[PDB]
């Protein structure tokens, strides 16, 4: 929606 | 183990085509014609992002074009592209192939703006000059991205390294020459895109640029709103009312239109009390109506607010190398040479 990866050290996907 | 090879060009050197292995691929984001993946080139182990776009048969593809030209360590490296099928039957995709990076400035400052947190603005600075550099690079060209947002700001959040994606938008401008009014994204569209200017410069990636900045220091977009009227109220409550010569520089079309009659709202007040006055002095000369009046790429990086990225002993928080700042090219100065007296302080 809003993020350009599904992942991220920061949050889950 | 899968293994997959296609003859692909390099994205810079010599126009020869040669084989590509590439392993280990996986589902990453969304893309406007099919999904992004991550793949490991089996020559190097370096990761790669592979997006899809359509290739349009009447004209060469304005992205790839813009992309082999261009080689700057603040800017996504294009490695390889092919063509091939995809999402849609009977239609050919060109792949682009790019150095994959893991982070962007939009996952740093939500991780950020959820712990009820300011990012320290040590990341501010390098962020923003880093920023500036890509603009300045990019724009020396003559080539305005039109799309400038936290999302297209990739980061590798161990060497803070930024560098500027995304240039599916990105266009070279041409005095005289009239430009689509409906690129770049809400929340960072420069007030001119949203009066509709099709006469328009690279200035609309320093508002961008601004609307980035004050973003993080005030932990949510300082414009936000899902209409343009709603985001022009917002830019009102800041900016004041914009006066009639000041329409004029966006659109002159909008000169007799009412506009809600607000004062300005003094800059001190816009951010927390705690907020270096650098960093609001910058985005008061990022964020103005008047587009000739916003500072340069080139300018901002000289801007006071960066004057502690040029001490010869600044170091990052958690104690490793600042990137590299200052390997400035006569093609990055050429809008302003002798500014290199500040950019590049004695140490470099
Ligand atoms: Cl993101």
């Amino acid at each position: 929606r809003e993020f350009r990866f599904f992942y991220s050290v920061y949050a889950d996907p | 183990s899968k293994v997959t090879t296609v003859v692909a060009t390099p994205g810079q050197g010599p126009d020869r085509p040669q084989e590509v292995s590439y392993t280990d691929t996986k589902v990453i984001g969304n893309g406007s014609f099919g999904v992004v993946y991550q793949a490991k080139l089996c020559d190097s182990g370096e990761l790669v992002a592979i997006k899809k776009v359509l290739q349009d048969k009447r004209f060469k593809n304005r992205e790839l074009q813009i992309m082999r030209k261009l080689d700057h360590c603040n800017i996504v490296r294009l490695r390889y592209f092919f063509y091939s099928s995809g999402e849609k039957k009977d239609e050919v995709y060109l792949n682009l192939v790019l150095d994959y990076v893991p982070e962007t400035v939009y996952r740093v400052a939500r991780h950020y703006s959820r712990a009820k947190q300011t990012l320290p603005v040590i990341y501010v600075k390098l962020y923003m000059y880093q920023l500036f550099r890509s603009l300045a690079y990019i724009h020396s060209f003559g080539i305005c991205h039109r799309d400038i947002k936290p999302q297209n700001l990739l980061l590798d959040p161990d060497t803070a390294v930024l560098k500027l994606c995304d240039f599916g938008s990105a266009k070279q401008l041409v005095r005289g020459e009239p430009n689509v009014s409906y690129i770049c994204s809400r929340y960072y569209r420069a007030p001119e895109l949203i009066f509709g200017a099709t006469d328009y410069t690279s200035s609309i990636d320093v508002w961008s640029a601004g609307c980035v900045l004050a973003e993080l220091l005030l932990g949510q977009p300082i414009f936000p709103g899902d209409s343009g009227v709603d985001q022009l109220v917002e830019i009102i409550k800041v900016l004041g009312t914009p006066t009639r010569e000041q329409i004029r520089e966006m659109n002159p079309n909008y000169t007799e239109f009412k506009f809600p009659q607000i004062k300005a709202h003094p800059w001190t007040k816009v951010f927390r009390p705690r907020t270096p006055p650098e960093a609001i002095a910058l985005c008061s000369r990022l964020l103005e109506y008047t587009p000739t009046a916003r500072l340069t790429p080139l300018e901002a990086c000289a801007h006071s607010f960066f004057d502690e990225l040029r001490d010869p002993n600044v170091k990052l928080p958690n104690g490793r190398d600042t990137p590299a700042l200052f390997n400035f090219t006569t093609q990055e100065l050429s809008s302003n040479p002798p500014l290199a007296t500040i950019l590049i302080p004695p140490h470099a």
